[PDB]
């Protein structure tokens, strides 16, 4: 999966 | 020391009360820690870092940031008028590309790369990590972090910006870390900020101004800038000697400031991260 800036 | 005029959320977390401007704290502001900044990159030739911070892995063609997140959460750790702790090692690790994605995959080996370098850096007060970033579920997201955490590395990840609660995101869902949500300057929560029993502690997040690339500073608002006063704490309070990596973010908890904050949900902890410093 793609992990996102927050 | 004292810092006048100082962005709202150093002063908040120096602070029993709202709404006041000068941020309090000791001189030795985390001389002697390290944190790495796990994110997009550091602009490490900004001048508000003096050198201090360093760039030490990518897994792009470069490792420039391009984006602007991670020089910002790396301001707040560490930049001399926007951080928390002014005296700190920077180490970035580009692990998002400039549009601010990731693998998996890729964050993984990030936080391995991080449970080793550690033992080739000079960081006898310790060291912590910032994860302002996250995603879906991911077992092996979450075991990586555990993982960096049990290596002795104080593990602050973001608690997500959904609304939501984080028990349905990683590496937040984590158990052994320190997950962290986001308060304005009125003491509410932020009402994107996820809630829930896995938050440890929530930090300053909303308007946080903070170092941007080009030299640049700008204001934004996320979990993923609450997270970066929690580390840098984190990493102050260790050079104090107060605490350990394994004990640090329940210290942080047993001394926060309670029931402060308004907009918290049932179930959710009512701490705000509180530096104890008495002049
Ligand atoms: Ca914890």
């Amino acid at each position: 999966a793609a992990a996102s800036v927050k | 020391a004292a810092q006048t005029n100082a962005p709202w959320g150093l002063a908040r977390i120096s602070s029993t009360s709202p709404g006041t401007s000068t941020y309090y704290y000791d001189e030795s502001a985390g001389q002697g820690s390290c944190v790495y900044v796990i994110d997009t990159g550091i602009e490490a030739s900004h001048p508000e870092f003096e050198g201090r911070a360093q760039m030490v892995k990518t897994y792009y063609y470069s490792s420039r940031d391009g984006n602007g997140h991670g020089t910002h959460c790396a301001g707040t750790v560490g930049s001399r008028t926007y951080g928390v702790a002014k005296k700190t090692q920077l180490f970035g690790v580009k692990v998002l590309d400039d549009n601010g994605s990731g693998q998996y995959s890729t964050i993984i080996a990030g936080m391995d790369f991080v449970a080793s370098d550690k033992n080739n850096r000079n960081c006898p007060k310790g060291v912590v990590a910032s994860l302002s970033l996250g995603g879906g579920y991911s077992s092996s997201v979450n075991s990586a972090a555990a993982r960096l955490q049990s290596s002795g590395v104080m593990v602050a990840v973001a608690a997500g910006n959904n609304n939501a609660d984080a028990r349905n995101y990683s590496p937040a869902s984590e158990p052994s870390v320190c997950t962290v949500g986001a308060s304005d300057r009125y003491d509410r929560r932020s009402s994107f900020s996820n809630y829930g029993s896995v938050l440890d502690i929530f930090g300053p997040g909303t308007d946080i101004l903070s170092t941007w690339i080009g030299g640049s500073t700008r204001s934004i608002s996320g979990t993923s800038m609450a997270t970066p006063h929690v580390a840098g704490l984190a990493a102050y309070l260790m050079t104090l000697g107060k605490t350990t990596a394994a004990s640090a973010c329940r210290y942080i908890a047993d001394t926060a400031n309670k029931g402060d904050l308004s907009n918290i949900p049932f179930g959710t902890v009512n701490l705000l991260a509180y530096n104890n410093y008495q002049a």
